[PDB]
DNA sequence: CGAATGTGTGTCTCAATCCCAAC
DNA sequence: AAAGTTGGGATTGAGACACACATTC
């Protein structure tokens, strides 16, 4: 997985009636007012990702005046140049993905299939591993257990073996239907040999499948994928200079702070702290998988809950971060513009956002 | 036979620890800085950035660094500063802090010429350019170097990391400098000094401890400025007095044994100011060492209780099935490849 | 809710071991680093109205070290001065509430029943009109419809009236009663006598209706929009965003006026909802300015806005004179330098430490 | 023997946040300085709120700082006191006018001025809050104590009096003591009137910062005082108002056809391109987008084409008796007796 | 101590909405 | 041919309810 955004183009896109924005690898800024226009051009990459659904309704996402909305998108993946074309005219969408160049699918729903095929991320989990939106940084962690450790599978990689696991129910139950094939069917008895040979195949097949589940092999590589992260997490946590003996990750990715005289949870914790748990957990993670899904991350608005001292802090956090390739922030705070690579700046004229970038 | 002063890496402003005495620290080393400055009558002071450590920095960082350089240039000394990278203003209509300086500092964004005791040495230098402007940046030495042949004294200011010197975070390489008499650089807290291109370049360090990893730094080569004496024709390290400052004495001891909590008391009682102590303590250590809050300033010390491919083989084994299908299958599966003619293969031919 | 606090003083309760704070009357900033025991003091108050409860654990306001938790708090509505005091000690827990000097409870239950009716208020709905905690500034905007409608009758004051509504259940039926008394025994000149009080039965029901939900209620909230439509742009427009006007609904629901288009709270950024909701909670404010002279906690409200919204934010809480006590936690200086007293937390060895300034 | 009162500049304030009307600011307050040293004023009072903010921008501060050096240099001594945006509010942290220290002199307490020969008495504090009032007086009464000597006092506050701001006053008018001049601010209402056998005075702000201050501009204009204090006594006619030139703004509610003649005659008729503000209806803004480039901008709304009286209201509307209803509100909302109540009027008012 | 409580949680449902493809 | 019409699909909100957790008599 290696994941890189390179420009987006979008026309009538909510606010944006004509924008075209190129990134660059490294700390990203976006700055602007509010509502000057940030946020919708990461509308705009989910949009073009995947397509409007029932709550992504088009009078969300058309501007309120105009009547069609264009979106491409530019991007790489595990070395490969990708383009999408997503488009709704006056009641009519379409869909157009290109892969170096050349296209590979035509329609919407062939486009959305497809796109998931490439990230390996539906829409439920892009939103909880890429592009971490408005103070969900640390909703991952006070999450429902099982929804808990469903995204943490998915910020490691490990969700490549749910894939193997469903995809490995195909292999079982069509195997089992040749076993169905063959039952309904002075020569004879060579096919007493097939019962045993077919049947405790199948057998075999299933308990290959259970390897690949969730409490076979991913809780088992989790297991051994806790250590590194808790050691990086406390590495990254104690340069918000907090007053507390080290970080405890459990099994679970359920998180215990250690105070000198008790044992807090991110359910006693303040918010900004909730906050400095969630990112430097974050970076625990993308520094370990540093080769295994060294892929790109969003961020809407961090540094919101932080006080002065632990945007500055943070921000000297992230200049030191070498694991993720390209880290694209959104702020309306001046505490990261003095540690960007690249600022965005997004002004709105009246209701029409216009971008000014300053390579 | 003239003498000037090369100072850097001032980082006024800086709250280590969001803590007072911190922030006065960096204040009081740069006071006495200015104090020694004023003690020499140097001829022209050279800063070669990071003079504040924001672009917004508090009142008080402002009023000090304006009394200090008003009263170096109501003295006849002149000072020449370019811009840090904490100083380069990020957005457009706002202003950088040096422009509170205009009066009594000249910001090099070019070329000047002096007449020091007859002689005339050349001066050139520019702002901070971040690494994607690394053409342009280029584009002015290389006119910079145009407009310094005519002369035998010259002297570069920057505020870059150069390769041989900072792996992590450079922005220029070794040959991309041009030969100059001397090399006045900056944002590298390490003081550095060496010989380059028939020249003296030298990276003045930081005045007081920013970044916790300058400490090792510190007490090889103290920090403070640079006193250089360009009477010669040329320049060597001899005509060159590093002035050391006295700053704030850190401390790091790893009390998990008696043997090593001597070493703390001893270490702290023998140094001169009260000292900053950091590193991990046993807990059933930290209380008896607590007995001393009132010779530290402050305590950052913790408080301590008492790849894949292998591993998927390894567990499939484990389990009793043939990791070799599984990896290969796991392979099969992940790609658009057909799983059908793969395990076939192994259903007729390596199955029991 | 001619609501105002006075005083509070907390043992153990979370990372205050032990602080006595003392309110004013205007606009009171806390202020401190991140989990510098700001947002802890009013949990603490929020204990002291509402004894613990499954999601207000022992255990999570406990200081980790210690085993017991005691608080007072010192408070005036309507005139009246009040004083609550919850304790646990080693397994049981005692509540006291005084009322001017002298006790009015001394169960814990009893305390909690004496609270809900001295402020008219429960312990769910307290939240969403006095406590406004982190973030969900905007969650008054965004309650369920039912839920939003009966919010917004306790911030208007409606909600006193339902409490006619139904102690007028109480009235007519024993009215019926004494007319059972004729009717129950009618079967198995003068007679006139009889329908006068079937008659008066009669428009009791009716008084009962003015009283009701859809009769006056309904009506006076109808007729409180136009008031709080014209305050909310008032307030809205103070941030220089450019929309035409900001629609308010009779259902209280939110719709903003561009040039080109309408559009609703929900494709609004996150500062620009955070806009809404504030100057629509300053709206209602404005709207009853004498006649429910609440006081408002806010628990940082500045953020998601940029540096300039949290500037005009300030000088709109300056102007602001309906509310007597408002008190606002920030990470901001922008409210610093707007407030009358500033009372500063810092937080030493996990045990935080206050300092009053007035 | 003259000097210029001036005060609330308020620099740094970006009003809209719009770039013209924070350079705006700066403009009117060099103008002031322009014409200032144009005058040559023996003493220069700022009674307050130079700048807008505790934390102003490096800008704001270069030009007031340039502007004061250019004050010092030629001979002109300049007195403060801090405003209310001026006073530090946290610990460590400094004032802004602290930058200021070399050129003007702050004023916490006394000084005395010989100008051709003649001792004159000024003094002055910083902001105090309505808390501290108590103090406030205990440094006036000081200030009364060392001034009986002098015949010529002048008195820089930055407060608010009773009689002339009732929102937030601070002071009220009799715990002032006698003054010849009084220098004041906080307030952006320009006031000159006698006072306590002596001239009391606010000098106003110098742009308009809140929007309630064009009505002014248009009657009174923004800018500084120049006072004659050569004579032994002051009064209202040695006292002469400089005005500056600020940023017009146009005042419309267009919910007619004849209120869109109104716009572009006055517009035209003003110094600057002007801001408008107020209301347009809606279906007179596309024949009015024509001249957007001949004003700044257009802060204008689009527009579209007691319970207890209010109670009996409705009661009677419904057919009900209003005071019964309302009696009965009061009977059980204060938990009366309503049965008591109740008894009386089935008997005697009923049909 | 066990029951009465509200408080939250997980999960399940009918229902609506709106995108998306097809005739 | 063209235009709406129409069912497949996905998610979401409100409404139910057993299962816990913890306070409190
Ligand atoms: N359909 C639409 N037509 C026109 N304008 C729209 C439409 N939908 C949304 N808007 C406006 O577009 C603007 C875009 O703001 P956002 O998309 O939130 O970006 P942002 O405010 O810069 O970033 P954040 O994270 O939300 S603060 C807002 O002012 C919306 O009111
Ligand atoms: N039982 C406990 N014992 C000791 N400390 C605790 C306990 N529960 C929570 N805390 C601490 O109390 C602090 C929380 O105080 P808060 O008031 O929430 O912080 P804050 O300053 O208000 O920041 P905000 O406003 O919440 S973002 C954190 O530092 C917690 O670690
Ligand atoms: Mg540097
Ligand atoms: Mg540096
Ligand atoms: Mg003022
Ligand atoms: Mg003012």
């Amino acid at each position: 997985m290696s994941m890189i955004l390179k420009e987006i183009r979008m026309n009538n896109f909510k606010s944006h009636v004509n924008s075209r924005i190129k990134f660059e690898k490294g700390i990203v800024a976006i700055i602007g007012e509010n509502g000057s226009g940030k946020s919708s051009i990461f509308e705009a990459v989910f949009f073009a990702l995947f397509g409007a659904g029932s709550n992504f309704n088009y009078d969300t996402i058309i501007t309120k005046g105009k009547k069609s909305v264009y979106v491409e998108l530019d991007f790489e993946v595990n070395g490969n140049n990708y383009k999408i074309i997503r488009e709704y005219d006056s009641g009519r969408g379409g869909a157009k993905l290109y892969k170096n160049g050349k296209p590979y699918a035509t329609t919407i729903s062939a486009v959305n299939k497809a796109v998931n095929e490439i990230l390996g991320v539906d829409r439920n989990m892009f939103l909880n591993s890429i592009y971490i939106k408005q103070g969900e940084i640390a909703k991952f962690l006070s999450l429902k257990p099982s929804e808990k450790l469903e995204t943490v599978a998915k910020l490691l990689g490990i969700d490549e073996f749910e894939k193997c696991y469903q995809k490995m129910g195909e292999i079982v139950k069509e195997y089992e239907k040749r076993l169905e094939r063959i039952e309904g069917e002075k020569e004879m008895s060579n096919l007493e040999k097939e019962k045993e040979k077919l049947t405790k195949f199948v057998e075999y097949l299933d308990k290959v499948r259970r390897i690949f589940g969730r409490n076979g092999f991913q809780a088992y590589l989790r297991e051994k994928y806790v250590p590194l992260i808790q050691k990086y997490l406390n590495e990254a946590f104690s340069e918000f200079d907090l007053p507390y003996s080290f970080v405890e990750l459990t099994k679970d990715f359920e998180v215990r702070v250690h105070a000198p005289n008790g044992v807090l949870t991110i359910d006693n914790l303040s918010g900004g702290e909730q906050i400095a748990v969630a990112l430097s957990l974050r970076l625990a993670i993308a520094n370990a998988l540093i080769g295994n899904r060294v892929e790109c991350i969003i961020l809407d608005e961090p540094t919101v809950y932080l006080d002065e001292n632990r945007r500055a802090k943070l921000a000297e956090i992230f200049r030191k971060v070498k694991s993720i390739p390209q880290m694209i922030i959104i702020t309306h705070h001046r505490e990261l513009e003095d540690v960007a690579d690249v600022i965005i700046n997004v002004k709105k004229d009246g209701n029409v956002s216009k971008v000014k970038i300053n390579g | 036979h003239m003498m000037f002063v090369h100072i850097a890496d001032n980082h006024l402003g800086y709250r280590q620890y969001n803590l007072d005495d911190r922030e006065k620290d960096i204040y009081d080393s740069f006071k006495l800085c200015i104090k020694k400055i004023l003690e020499i009558k140097p001829d022209v002071v050279l800063h070669s950035g990071d003079l504040f450590n924001d672009l917004r920095p508090p009142v008080k960082a402002l009023r000090i660094a304006m009394q200090a350089f008003k009263k170096l240039h109501e003295n006849n000394i002149k000072v020449y500063i370019v811009a840090g990278n904490h100083e380069m203003p990020r957005r457009l209509g706002e202003e950088s802090p040096l422009a509170l300086l205009k009066d009594y500092v000249k910001i090099l964004d070019g070329k000047d010429v002096i007449n020091v005791n007859g002689e005339e040495i050349f001066i050139c230098g520019t702002y901070y350019h971040k690494k994607s402007k690394r053409e342009e940046m280029l584009d002015k030495l290389k006119n910079f170097e145009s407009e310094a042949k005519n002369y035998k004294k010259k002297i570069l200011m920057l505020h870059q990391g150069i390769n041989p010197y900072i792996p992590l975070d450079y922005e220029l390489e070794h040959f991309d400098l041009p030969k100059f008499s001397y090399y006045a650089l900056g944002h590298i807290h390490k003081r550095i000094l060496e010989r380059f291109n028939d020249g003296i370049l030298a990276y003045s360090g930081s005045t007081e401890i920013i970044y916790r990893n300058e400490y090792e730094d510190y007490k090889k080569e103290g920090k403070g400025f640079y006193l250089v004496d360009f009477s010669g024709n040329d320049l060597d390290i001899s005509d060159i007095e590093k002035i050391d400052i006295e700053c704030r004495e850190f401390v790091e001891v790893n009390i998990k044994d008696k043997k090593s909590f001597n070493e703390a008391v001893n270490k702290i009682e023998r140094c001169k100011n009260k000292p900053v102590v950091f590193g991990k303590i046993k807990r059933e250590f930290k209380p008896w060492f607590d007995t001393l809050k009132d010779k530290i300033l402050i305590n950052k010390a913790i408080i301590v209780d008492d790849n894949i491919k292998e591993l998927l083989v390894d567990y499939a084994n484990r389990q009793g099935i043939d990791g070799d299908l599984v990896l290969s299958l796991y392979k099969a599966l992940l790609n658009n490849e057909n799983w059908k003619e793969l395990l076939d293969e192994y259903y007729n031919t390596k199955f029991r």
